[PDB]
């Protein structure tokens, strides 16, 4: 199934995924297409940050759902 | 020193991201009031983020000295030797609000957080070479705004809702037509009473193979009209927003420092909250001076903005008094103080 990801410039990319794909798998597909290391990616969907170890089906992410990719500005 | 009337939060080194978030949420008065109503009587104080938030808010409301957050830090569980000490403020916001939202389910304050922060958008897709179209409605609790090449918030919203082409390696899967060139656009359906905007001040730099911060100039206004980005406007409730908070990051992707500028009452009287020190400042110091583009100033700029809808301001920023804090919670907190 094809989902959408909004990139760090606000452009929409497609990703081919399965409901059983984990968030880590999705981040790896983003790396393959956009080059962003997975350990820096964060994915937002419906106000929730998606968690490693869970699957797309866990969040009811379906064809044509849009995930929002962000990084981090760490501070203390 | 100019009276502020507000107390700071202790600087434990790595706490600044959470201190800045806590002030932002504390001065979302309608949320603060709901937090005080959460039924934490049976909560384990060493584990409960909701009780720890109540405690911090109670002390921000009552203490004359900088407030500590040790029990929130411990129960939130982010600053540890296995998970980093420095953190992203928008990440913290997403995780903290989800925790509190869950705790309020089934209580007299259920739904407070989505009522304050959740909006709805729609995405449309139309194929160019076959007759095939779709849409999908989705919720959001904040908006990620692109900044690279954009001069200001208005331009970022213009780009957010602008039609884009899905082609090349990003063709749309149009069911039995397979991959198809298509046009895609997003429109806002509603905008919430409290609008959180995350400025995407970062990018991957292939030249150094790493993520970097974008420190470019990017302007944001005190008054923000958003009706033109809605699919359908309401003549009785224009989407006019008023700037409430500027959460400022200094540093790079991998570390730095956070402060927050607020005008808590929405009246244009600003203060800077830098951990334990709260000081009056001018509008320029909170607004223009956080636009970026000074090439520490060169990497200090706004990261997260909070706007409140003008028609909701008197409710969102309603006064909070001791009448709003349940006696059972007051007694629990004083019990803790006396015990030490």
């Amino acid at each position: 199934m094809q989902i959408f990801v909004k990139t760090l410039t606000g452009k929409t990319i497609t990703l081919e995924v399965e409901p059983s794909d984990t968030i880590e798998n999705v981040k790896a597909k983003i790396q393959d297409k956009e080059g962003i290391p997975p350990d820096q990616q964060r994915l937002i969907f419906a106000g929730k940050q998606l968690e490693d170890g869970r699957t797309l089906s866990d969040y009811n992410i379906q064809k044509e759902s849009t995930l929002h990719l962000v990084l981090r500005l760490r501070g203390g | 020193k100019k009276h502020t009337g507000y107390v700071g939060l202790k600087n434990q080194g790595a706490t600044c991201y959470m201190n800045s978030l806590l002030q932002t949420l504390f001065f979302t008065n309608q949320l603060r009031k709901a937090v005080y109503m959460m039924p934490t009587e049976g909560d384990d104080s060493s584990k409960s983020v909701p009780l720890a938030l109540q405690r911090v808010f109670y002390e921000l409301q009552h203490s004359d000295k900088p407030v500590g957050t040790k029990k929130l830090t411990k129960s939130f569980g982010w600053e540890t030797l296995d998970s980093f000490m420095q953190h992203d403020v928008q990440e913290a916001c997403r995780v903290l609000l989800d925790n509190v939202e869950n705790k309020m389910k089934g209580t007299c304050v259920e739904g407070t957080i989505p009522k304050l922060f959740r909006g709805k958008m729609v995405s449309y897709i139309q194929c160019k070479e076959v007759d095939y179209r779709s849409d999908r409605r989705e919720d959001y609790y904040d908006i990620q705004l692109s900044i690279k090449g954009k001069k200001n918030i208005f331009e970022s919203f213009v780009d957010y809702v602008a039609v884009e082409q899905l082609d090349g390696d990003n063709k749309y899967d149009a069911g039995e037509h397979g991959l198809q060139e298509a046009e895609k656009g997003v429109k806002f359906l509603t905008l919430p009473p409290v609008l959180h905007l995350q400025l995407m001040r970062f990018m991957y730099d292939p030249q150094t193979d790493q993520n970097i911060k974008i420190n470019d100039r990017f302007e944001f206004p005190e008054q923000l009209p958003l009706d033109e980005f809605l699919q359908k406007t309401d003549p009785k409730d224009p989407a006019n927003y008023i700037l409430h908070a500027v959460l400022v990051h200094s540093g790079d992707n991998h570390g730095g420092h956070y402060v927050v500028y607020l005008n808590p009452k929405g009246d244009g009287k600003w203060c800077k909250f830098d951990d334990d020190v709260v000081s009056r400042c001018t509008k320029e110091e909170a607004i223009e001076h956080n636009y970026g583009g000074h090439d520490v100033r060169h990497c200090t700029n706004a990261y997260m903005l909070v706007y409140i809808r003008e028609s909701k301001l008197s409710e969102v920023l309603q006064a909070v008094t001791d009448h709003d804090i349940p006696q059972q919670l007051v007694e629990r907190l004083q019990e803790e103080k006396r015990i030490e």
